[PDB]
């Protein structure tokens, strides 16, 4: 009877249009008595807006949260009851504490060496941000560019975090002056988002 | 914060006694341990890196 608890996606908590949710997952449940009861708690006060997904052959419970409550460091906790198990198992999750810090966003063009290739790499360096919760996307002239990969945040020297995001694009698109932009979303950013463009001189 | 993390405690002890760090650098790393205990191991490595880089010239 394993009990795991996950935070909402960084983007969901930052964008008012999206819906952030905390997730209580469980495995190794008793096929003998495989019902299970979740009891949620926000800052030590019980809530009842949680929904349990249909079981799987895994029982997961999803609590929707207010954007501001998560960002203001409220504690979330699901109590897991089950007759086939001693006493209930409590687990708590929260946003990482500590002075928030603004990300610095730098776009780097492809190396001259990579121009020999058919596809080139557009790089975005994001550094100096805290906590590590962050989201990154790319677009070109309004439309989303999806052929990218973003490294997980990594601890830097000063306790803040950094990451790299690599957008891969055909060399042709890059060499005829197409405009590419990387959008970053973080709590310490104005309006929780900013964007930086990258294009050939 | 509240509960005993072995790596956090060990990291705290070492950083407290690193001979080449300034007071402000020492406080910064220890503050990071308090705020972000889950990365105590990486914080200690960064501290040791800075400590060795500032070894008596």
């Amino acid at each position: 009877p394993s009990v795991f608890l996950f935070p909402p996606k960084p983007k969901d908590t930052l964008m008012i249009s999206r819906t952030p949710e905390v997730t209580c997952v469980v495995v190794d449940v008793s096929h003998e008595d495989p019902e299970v009861q979740f009891k949620w708690y926000v800052d030590g006060v019980e809530v009842h807006n949680a929904k349990t997904k249909p079981r799987e052959e895994r029982v997961v419970s999803v609590l929707t949260v207010l954007h501001q409550d998560w960002l203001n460091g409220k504690e979330y906790k699901c109590k897991v009851s089950n007759k086939a198990l001693p006493a209930p198992i409590e687990k708590t999750i929260s946003k990482t504490k500590g002075q928030p810090r603004e990300p610095q966003v730098y776009t780097l063009p492809p190396s001259r060496e990579e121009m020999t290739k058919n596809q080139v790499s557009l790089t975005c360096l994001v550094k100096g941000f805290y906590p590590s919760d962050i989201a990154v996307e790319w677009e070109s002239s309004g439309q989303p560019e999806n052929n990218y990969n973003t490294t997980p945040p990594m601890l830097d020297s000063d306790g803040s975090f950094f990451l790299y995001s690599k957008l891969t694009v055909d060399k042709s698109r890059w060499q005829q002056g197409n405009i590419f932009s990387c959008s970053v979303m973080h709590e310490a950013l104005h309006n929780h988002y900013t964007q930086k463009s990258l294009s050939l001189s | 914060d509240n509960k005993f993390n072995k790596e956090q405690q060990n990291a705290f002890y070492e950083i407290l006694h690193l001979p080449n760090l300034t007071e402000e650098q020492r406080n910064g790393f220890i503050q990071s341990l308090k705020d972000d205990p889950s990365v105590s191991k990486e914080i200690l490595a960064e501290a040791k890196k800075l400590n060795d880089a500032q070894a008596p010239k």
